[PDB]
């Protein structure tokens, strides 16, 4: 009913009957693929974006759904408008950034730093990796096992400031 | 029926909790408005 509706701020009203509800699985994938479509539309987030955070209930709390949300951002990482400046576009960015760095901290943390190397490789300017790195080392906790070094670190010689940078790179190189 | 499920191996302890966790925080806490209404 909320979803054929056409919610935003309505959405915050009701935010606690969602997060309620979300616990149900096939809940979460309906509210996913309505916020994937209202969101997929061109230029979206220059009118309200709530409907980003709804995935940090989700992902965190069923965990084989972290490849969907990843799989769904990997589209909105690419937004690019024309009337939201590259300002804004490197903020959506950077926000999603901040998502993926959380759905990182769930486990799923191979195939988001594979598609981070492969996208630094292209697209992704290299402020967005250092912003990236940033978020990382201030949230996550040694040890870090050398599966996730192994395509962070390599990728991380680019840059070496946010200093964490160089306590990361010295302690997973020692 | 489509079997058991194995939770994630947790290769660090959290020292802190995501920012994430924080948003849904200061969600609830119009979440807590919406109640007194």
């Amino acid at each position: 009913n909320l979803c054929c509706n056409e919610n935003a701020s309505e959405l915050v009203a009701e935010l606690s009957t969602l997060y309620q509800c979300i616990r149900f699985p096939v809940v979460a994938m309906g509210v996913l693929k309505w916020v994937d479509w209202t969101v997929s539309e061109p230029r979206y987030f220059q009118l309200q974006p709530v409907h980003l955070a709804l995935l940090d209930e989700i992902s965190t709390c069923h965990q084989l759904l972290h490849p969907q949300v990843l799989q769904l951002l990997v589209k909105l990482f690419e937004t690019e408008h024309s009337q939201l400046d590259v300002m804004e576009q490197l903020e959506l960015k950077k926000t999603l950034l901040d998502r993926m760095v959380h759905l990182l901290s769930r486990g799923y943390v191979l195939p988001v730093v594979s598609y981070i190397r492969k996208c630094l490789e292209k697209d992704t300017d290299i402020s967005l990796i250092r912003y990236f790195v940033t978020e990382v080392l201030d949230v996550i906790a040694p040890p870090y096992t050398s599966d996730f070094v192994q395509l962070f670190l390599p990728i991380l010689e680019n840059d070496s400031i946010a200093d964490p940078v160089t306590e990361f790179i010295a302690h997973c190189k020692s | 029926l489509a079997g058991p499920l194995t939770p994630p191996v947790k290769h660090f302890q959290l020292k802190r909790k995501p920012k994430s966790a924080t948003l849904r925080a200061e969600l609830l806490q119009k979440s807590t408005e919406t109640a007194q209404q």
